[PDB]
């Protein structure tokens, strides 16, 4: 232990750990790969999405070169912080998480070369802007982009461990979502200028598909039984009017509480989504089941229906009777229509 | 590189972080320039917004001046600790954080004339005062203000730096509830009872979108009282009916403005959506007291004048409701 | 500025944080002023109130008098770490901080005759216990204790600076909820069991603004004790009209009354916001009542005068119960 | 007061702050009282409270004797964390806060004996669990344990300053309680017994009581009031058959609503409670109520009522004659055999 | 006491924190165990429980052997920082902290041969993916996995300290939802890329109670089915009770799925709940509009035979569900 301790002691003396490897020497190359342990719970109220990480940072230190009987030093949590490593930063990222527990969730390893492999475990919170046009049938890219706060790219440049596509490695029990499904990921890199000078920025998107189910169960099939149940009106006799006008008019009361509840989920944008459109579209049957009565008893003579053993009494209504076919199959038209738009 | 580690060694070496610049002598010049991340949130509940920004400033030190070196020396944020920096705060943020994963996110930037470039991102949520009596066609100005804490406008003035440049970003920001009309940039000082302190005030625009509340808000409403008028066209004789349906709606509106109104903290001032659903509110409720008459009048003593009359002043007094209400809020 | 760098190492050099001004001798006298920001948040749910403030606090230290300089020392917050403060803290405070962005919003000014000047950014969430009986019609007093932790008045003493001006900015506090009616400065000692300690007390009287209650739940529930008269005016035999209407109107009364539960706390005692619930609640119960007296007493066993008396007893004593509630409560 | 200082550094000369005093000598005696300045909220929610403390704690360390003017020495913050102090720690505890505004709230006052006070002002929420069968007429002891982390009974030892019963003081003004009393407190001392040895722990428990008049007018009352007008159904004649319809239907909704509400403030357990019987009771007196019309409906042969002149007109039903009685009889009786129970 | 000075700074004369115990050489071997003190909260929505426990870890290390002194040393815990510890983590914590009141509560005591005993109170809020499809006749597994952040195996070996006995205070857990019905111990090494990771895994299996949700979900939805089952017995002619008792338990049919929407999380697919309320759900849309079906019969184109019938096999094929949900679900 002693022979080893002098070499550490030995390896930071005279380093400058505020100054980068090879300064006004040449540009930092920083190799950089993810292992997400968990692609953590995506919020559509705040637009973010959370993400478990084993950030992995590997670049070259020639002030770090060692001899001995080790080819590589697991390094201490207190010895990453005496010396330089990269201020990598997410570019979208709201609050991050460094676990500290029960130390800190950090590892540095230093290869007798002077390659030092740098790993620490984060959980992110990223922006995703989500363009929900299509819900609860839309599809995003929530983007996950870092780089350097404070060296542009004549400075620090990051790379890939691996080929990208192999470089950013989901958990096989890393799915930690509810509603969305993880179809895939692509890996890209590119440069971005800002005030202070051009930096690279490697980019990572994860590729999200909803989950519909939460919402046929929830929205769609209420919204759908509340349609046939306010055309069930259509095959009651005409001279039930408390009886039709209460079924019309609570079909009405149930439409607006499920039209108003599937919103208050949704942020508070301001643009037609898919489901909008079916609650508008549904919320007009129901309007007009019960405007299509207030046509019936207009035209309603007599106030008492058929006796059952037969005084004239009201024939069965042509608007009725049309009713009885055109509103299952105008709402069985849009249906189809709307589920081939957006499936 | 022993030769920068020696030059910035002897810059730091005795450095006095306690005293600003030219102490004593001209105040130190402070140039700000600001890029926008994002705006995040704009709550009305909490009458602030959030705001992630690029923070930048700009100050010659004499003291950090260095020469030999043709290269601007960008340093580990650590060395900030080690430096004399503004006493820069927001003064109407109500909470606010700089980054710090996978480091604190900081950076300290010399040249060699000995200027300074201090640049932070920060989330911040900012206090902005609501005025909301035409909400949800109301147009909101939410401000930044940037003072010196401690020190007056004797030791530390500030300035945009770059002019109505000086902020960036502005454009690409995407809201979903508002739109950022324009933005100002402002420099003045302020003067308390310990002395004047130099401001510099950043200050947007917003116009609230009014699609989303059509859909929401005034739809239903509108449909619920469109159905009120349907007792109208029902025979005076179908009390069940009539008052069904007129009850049912009463029951409704309130069901409309009760599962709204938790979307707005306690404002005890009347706002536009108020008096929208009000009016709404009155007609409904009037629609089942006018058959109050209208059964009275037949039983208890032209019952079907007064329904025909109802049928045309009830959508006529509506619509001229809805142009005045329009108008004065557009 | 060498000579102002040596001038402060002299003062620090041999200084000794441990031990408070005169220790031994006559007690520290420690001015304090209070420049209120903002009362962001008054929640009655969790029984406090959050306040932003710069908070001063103003002595003499002869350890720290400088002479040779005709100047004020206006030093970076960091020197604040090295000094002795006054171990302050607010009695009431259930969670504070002092912001930190861009630097710790604190301040150090120095004096030649060894007065420091101490300014801290302070936003605290303070307790206040409410009597929420005349809610939403209530006064609160929500106090602010201040206080030294571990010194007595044999060793500590606080005033206000500048007698009854040593708060200002309460004419910026805006809350949209309430008013600030009066405030008030008070300075007595706190006597425990290991000693006295000086206390001053900041508190400020709150008068909740009726508006939004009027609209929001007085109205309401007005226009609904008044849609539950129209049954008086129908028929004796339209039992599904007159059924429907008044059991909706007592659901729609309980519908008003079980989501104002979800807002206000729980406080197990009667409100004046309950009064009147309760009170237009048995309204509609008795209305509801009637119609099943004027039912029973004509099959079961006139009619028409109990209809007839009913359309004025009910306005008119719910005019005199309103008459009633409004002057005991404004 | 260079006198004085030089006094403070002698103390701290060779002192070890990692050895309790005593150590390996005899055991340290730490003699404790408590001021509660307020008792915080209780949250039957998260079976937790809150309680703002001046934690007192009194031992004796040798090390710290000293000779000078004063006889009593009042030390800064910055000197309590540069001695030895207890270790000690709530068990039941789940968060708690030292406060920090503006300074540390520590206070370290050393008598020329060698004697230490240590007081702090703490926040802390304790676990506090709760047997809710007789909610919302329950009553609760909370406790609030203490001692030693690390030290066994062998090496340190927690005793109440004064007589027990007075080492615990309340406050006048300090009761935080919205829907409780503080009835009083008991306040005891004992050994437990875990895997790392034997500990001191000194207990105190708040007996609280909980305030009914919020659930009476927001759960009981209501329930009250629909359940009579429930049985007002039975005064109706028994040819209206929508209105006594839509009258029994609309107060099972009105118990289903009730019901709803009253269990989301319980937590979630699995047991039944006093609110819960009474429930469910109102929930059968309801739905008795609607089934009792049903059976009247059923023996009901003309569709028409009296005339209010005098064809043969329907009785009045012995059902709803009986029912006008042993309904009020039966949840009058009900009322008193639960109230006398639980009060 | 001075003779216990002199050994213990002895000890960390030298001490490189930065190096394991024999490094360079085998692994050393880290006993665990676990105390646990409760389980505070199972959340479904967020998948994730709180845990409160005593953390202890055993290890042996050379470098602190000491001898002459026949006591075990229990140092005060700010010593911990001096000291080489594992860096073990929770590989599935989403928020956790080490309390703090009034000191850290952490541990150290050392032994004469060297054997380090560190000991922790933890408050962690783990990750705990659920399958709810049979909530809530649930069965859960929730684990809390143990991993050394940076060595591998060749450096540093996990075992339970005790074998089966390693973890304790499970049998006293109360859950006001779940009950405890085992724990295992599991020992394995994870690997990734970087290399092998020494692992232990602590899991509960709960299974959950279901006390409260017969009263608050089962109860209330069968009461409604057996309601609309009334309308059997009503008249085909009265079509205002009938529609009105069908179409309100339809209504009370979706406030209970709707108000419980708000409880349960955001999980898109059928679970033992969405079944039970689906299928009552079911019966009641069928019992309505079987009414409809007999009134079509009899005003547009026998029916007593349709009611006859369906006053027997609605409340039969109920039962049969109830049959056939229960036993494949319990
Ligand atoms: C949101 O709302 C805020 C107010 O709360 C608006 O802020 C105001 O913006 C206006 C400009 O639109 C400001 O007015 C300008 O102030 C400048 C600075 O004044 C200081 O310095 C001058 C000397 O240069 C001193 O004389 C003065 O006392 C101050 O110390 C002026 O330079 C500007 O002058 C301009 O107009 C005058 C004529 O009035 C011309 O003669 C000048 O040449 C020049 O064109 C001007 O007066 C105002 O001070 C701001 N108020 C506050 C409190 O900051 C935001 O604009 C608004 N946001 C949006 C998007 O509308
Ligand atoms: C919210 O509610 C709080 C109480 O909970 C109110 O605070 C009280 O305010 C009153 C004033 O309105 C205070 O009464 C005054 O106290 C002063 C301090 O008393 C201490 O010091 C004196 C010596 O100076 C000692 O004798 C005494 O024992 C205390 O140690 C007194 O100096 C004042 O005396 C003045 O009035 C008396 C007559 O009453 C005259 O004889 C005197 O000459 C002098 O003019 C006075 O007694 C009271 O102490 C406060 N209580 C607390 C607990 O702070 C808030 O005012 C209220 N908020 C609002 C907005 O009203
Ligand atoms: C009352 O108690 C509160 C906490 O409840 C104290 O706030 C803490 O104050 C200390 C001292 O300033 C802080 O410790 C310092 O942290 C710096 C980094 O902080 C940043 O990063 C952390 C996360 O790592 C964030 O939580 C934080 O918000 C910042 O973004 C370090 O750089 C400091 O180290 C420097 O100074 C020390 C001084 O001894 C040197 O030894 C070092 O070499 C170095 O120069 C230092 O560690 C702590 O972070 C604060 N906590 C929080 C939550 O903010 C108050 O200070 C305290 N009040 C008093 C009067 O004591
Ligand atoms: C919640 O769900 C988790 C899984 O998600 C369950 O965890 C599993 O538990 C089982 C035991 O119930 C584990 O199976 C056992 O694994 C041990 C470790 O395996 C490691 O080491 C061996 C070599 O020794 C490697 O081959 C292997 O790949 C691993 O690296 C084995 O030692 C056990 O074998 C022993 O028992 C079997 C009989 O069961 C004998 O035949 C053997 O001879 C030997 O005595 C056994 O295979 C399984 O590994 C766990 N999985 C995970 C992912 O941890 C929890 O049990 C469950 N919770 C509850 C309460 O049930
Ligand atoms: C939103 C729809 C608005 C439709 C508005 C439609 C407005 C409109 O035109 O109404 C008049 C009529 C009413 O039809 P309906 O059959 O209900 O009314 C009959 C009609 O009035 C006959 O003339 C009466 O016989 P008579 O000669 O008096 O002896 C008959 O009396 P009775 O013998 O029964 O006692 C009435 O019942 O409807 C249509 O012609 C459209 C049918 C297709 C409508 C298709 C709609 C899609
Ligand atoms: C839970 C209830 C279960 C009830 C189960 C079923 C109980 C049961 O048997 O009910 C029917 C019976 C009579 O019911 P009810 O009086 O309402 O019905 C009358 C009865 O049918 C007469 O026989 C009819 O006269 P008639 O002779 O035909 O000319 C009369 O017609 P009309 O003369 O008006 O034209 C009908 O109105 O009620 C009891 O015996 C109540 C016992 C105490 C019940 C106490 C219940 C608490
Ligand atoms: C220090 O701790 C060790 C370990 O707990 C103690 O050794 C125990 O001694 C008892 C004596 O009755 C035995 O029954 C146990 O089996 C021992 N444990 C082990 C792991 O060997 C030791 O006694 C302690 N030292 C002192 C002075 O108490």
């Amino acid at each position: 232990t002693t022979v080893f301790t002098r070499i550490l002691d030995r390896l930071l003396d005279g380093y400058d750990n505020r100054l980068r490897p090879g300064l006004g020497e040449r540009v930092t190359e920083v190799k950089t790969d993810i292992f997400v342990t968990s692609f953590g719970p995506v919020s559509d109220h705040d637009m973010e999405y959370t993400i478990d990480v084993f950030f992995r940072q590997s670049w070259k230190d020639e002030r770090l070169k060692f001899k001995g009987p080790m080819t590589v030093l697991r390094l201490n949590n207190l010895m990453a912080s005496k010396i330089w490593t990269p201020d990598t930063f997410f570019h979208n990222g709201k609050k991050s998480v460094a676990h500290n527990m029960t130390m800190p969730n950090k590892l540095l390893r230093i290869t007798e070369d002077g390659t030092l492999l740098y790993t620490m475990r984060l959980t992110v919170r990223a922006e995703c802007p989500m363009h929900l046009e299509d819900f609860p049938m839309d599809a995003h890219a929530c983007p996950l982009k870092f780089g350097s706060y404070a060296y542009t790219r004549a400075e620090v440049v990051y790379e890939w461990t691996r080929e990208p596509a192999r470089s950013v490695v989901v958990a096989e029990d890393g799915s930690r979502l509810n509603q969305y499904d993880l179809l895939g990921q692509t890996v890209d890199s590119g440069i971005v200028q800002s005030s202070t000078g051009e930096y690279v920025v490697m980019t990572t998107h994860f590729h999200l598909k909803r989950k519909i189910g939460y919402f046929v169960i929830q929205t769609y099939l209420p919204c759908i039984m509340t349609v046939i149940l306010s055309q069930v009106s259509f095959w009651l006799n005409r001279e039930s009017v408390p009886a039709r006008t209460v079924f019309g008019v609570t079909t009405v009361l149930t439409m607006t509480t499920l039209s108003i509840s599937a919103r208050n989920s949704l942020p508070k944008v301001a643009y037609a989504t898919a489901m909008d459109w079916f609650i508008a579209v549904c919320y007009a049957f129901v309007f007009s089941a019960l405007i299509e009565f207030a046509t019936v008893n207009y035209f309603t003579k007599r106030g008492y229906a058929w006796d059952g053993k037969s005084k004239t009494f009201n024939s069965v209504s042509k608007i009725d009777r049309l009713s009885r076919i055109a509103f299952p199959l105008l709402f069985g038209i849009f249906n189809l229509v709307y589920w081939a738009t957006y499936l | 590189m022993s030769f920068v580690k020696e030059t910035v060694d002897k810059l730091l070496k005795g450095y006095d972080i306690r005293l600003r610049p030219d102490f004593g002598g001209p105040p130190v010049c402070v140039g700000m320039n600001i890029d926008i991340a994002s705006i995040d949130m704009v709550s009305e509940v909490n009458m602030d917004y959030t705001l992630t920004m690029y923070f930048q400033q700009y100050w010659r030190d004499k003291r950090l001046a260095y020469s030999g070196i043709p290269l601007n020396l960008t340093l580990d944020n650590r060395v900030a600790d080690q430096l004399w920096v503004p006493d820069t705060y927001f003064l109407n943020d109500k909470k606010s954080f700089v980054h710090g994963v996978t480091v604190k996110n900081r950076m300290i930037r010399l040249h060699p004339d000995g200027t300074v470039l201090y640049g932070l991102r920060i989330t911040t949520t900012a206090a902005c005062m609501m005025d909301l009596r035409r909400y949800p066609l109301d147009e909101q100005n939410c401000t930044l203000e940037i003072e010196s804490y401690g020190y007056t406008t004797d030791d530390i003035e500030f300035y945009w730096r770059g002019g109505d440049k000086a902020v960036t970003g502005v454009e690409r920001i995407e809201l979903p509830q508002f739109s950022i009309v324009e933005h100002r940039l402002v420099s003045r000082n302020v003067v308390f009872a310990t002395g004047a302190y130099p401001r510099l005030s950043l200050s947007f625009r917003l116009k609230r979108n009014i699609g989303y509340f059509i859909l929401q808000t005034y739809m239903p409403s509108i449909l619920i009282t469109i159905l009120s008028w349907v007792s109208f066209w029902i025979n005076y004789d179908a009390s069940a009916a009539r008052v069904a349906l007129g009850i049912t709606t009463v029951l409704t509106m309130t069901t409309i403005n009760t599962h709204l109104r938790e979307t707005l903290p306690k404002i005890p001032y009347v706002k536009a959506i108020d008096m929208y659903l009000m009016g709404c509110f009155v007609f409904v409720f009037l629609a089942l007291l006018e058959y109050a008459f209208v059964n009275y009048i037949f039983f208890g003593r032209d019952v079907n004048a007064i329904d025909r009359w109802s049928r045309i002043v009830f959508p006529f007094t509506f619509s001229l409701f809805n142009l005045v209400y329009w108008l004065y809020y557009v």
